[PDB]
RNA sequence: GGCCGCAAGGUUAAAACUCAAAUGAAUUGACGGGGGC
RNA sequence: GCGGCCCCCUGGACGAAGACUGACGCUCAGGUGCGAAAGCGUGGGGAGCAAACAGGAUUAGAUACCCUGGUAGUCCACGCCG
């Protein structure tokens, strides 16, 4: 065989790479504690990878009687909902708690 | 302490120095402080519960928090 | 503030305020993602 | 601070025995020089490296450690910095 027969497949695996560029796992969390603006700190990273494409996985975590705070928490999840209403596209929703945390994914608007 | 004054209230927002910001049943604002044995039993506050606030006359603008609806 | 420097800066060198400490050597234990039998 | 070899110009130190000057000494505020590396100015040079920076990974995140590159710099001549 030839050396050149290697660069056919890498094209067709750069193919697949531009569509698992956004496939890469990026994952962000957060608690009901978390303020003064922290939050903005951490938004400022989602910003970064939802340019690049990447689905964010929002975490946000419980602990016992910390549960009052769901009240508030589910909140602070909308508050990245409002920020990136033109940014990401609503996909998962957490209807329910598990094991003490909320998930919430989102993924980026494919601009047109 | 003579002819003293008793309200409960609502816990908004933690603070440094285990401190706390209540709104009251009248609609006032106060700053809270614990009370010995809430911190001798290791017994925690969180945000939002219904404590009971004793206050002094010489001042409303601050009190001290005496039971939390666990 | 003064002097020096192309510039980075260097040199000389305070007070308000605040705490009942800060520190050095060594002692007996606990701990180490330190050794040895 | 100084390390291949050869030549040229040059400072200091130490030992032997003898001769000479005759206290000619010690220290030093101001003052004057030297002073690693990084850094600045003008002009050269540029193999190996390598801040910044580009790309690949790691992680929850990783403006890092890790991997492929790579500019200033590192080198030379004269000034500066101290
Ligand atoms: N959140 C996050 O930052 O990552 C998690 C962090 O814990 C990874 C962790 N990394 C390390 O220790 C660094 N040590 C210095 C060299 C590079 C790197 O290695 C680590 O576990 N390494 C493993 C290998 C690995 C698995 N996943 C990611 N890296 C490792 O091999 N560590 C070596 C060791 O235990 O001595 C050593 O660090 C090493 C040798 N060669 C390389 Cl490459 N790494
Ligand atoms: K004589
Ligand atoms: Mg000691
Ligand atoms: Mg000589
Ligand atoms: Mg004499
Ligand atoms: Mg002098
Ligand atoms: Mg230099
Ligand atoms: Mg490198």
């Amino acid at each position: 065989d030839y050396g050149k027969f290697l660069y056919e497949k890498s094209k067709s695996s750069k193919e697949q790479k531009k569509k698992q560029k956004v496939i890469q796992v990026k994952e962000i969390k957060f608690r009901p504690g978390t303020d003064e603006g922290d939050y903005q700190v951490k938004l400022r990273s989602l910003i970064r990878f939802l340019e690049e494409g990447d689905k964010a996985k929002i975490t946000l975590r419980f602990r016992g009687r910390e549960m009052a705070h769901q009240q508030i928490g589910m909140e602070v999840l909308n508050r990245v909902k409002d920020d990136l209403q033109e940014l990401a596209v609503v996909e998962s929703f957490p209807t329910k708690i598990e094991g003490r945390q909320m998930i919430m994914v989102l993924a980026p608007k494919k601009k047109q | 302490k003579e002819d003293n004054i008793e309200m409960q209230g609502t816990v908004l927002e933690t603070l440094p120095n285990t401190m706390f910001r209540v709104e009251l049943e009248n609609g006032h604002v106060v700053t809270a402080h614990i009370s010995g044995k809430m911190r001798k039993n290791y017994i925690r506050i969180l945000t939002g519960d219904k404590v009971t606030v004793e206050l002094t006359p010489y001042d409303l603008s601050k009190g001290r928090i005496v039971f939390r609806s666990r």
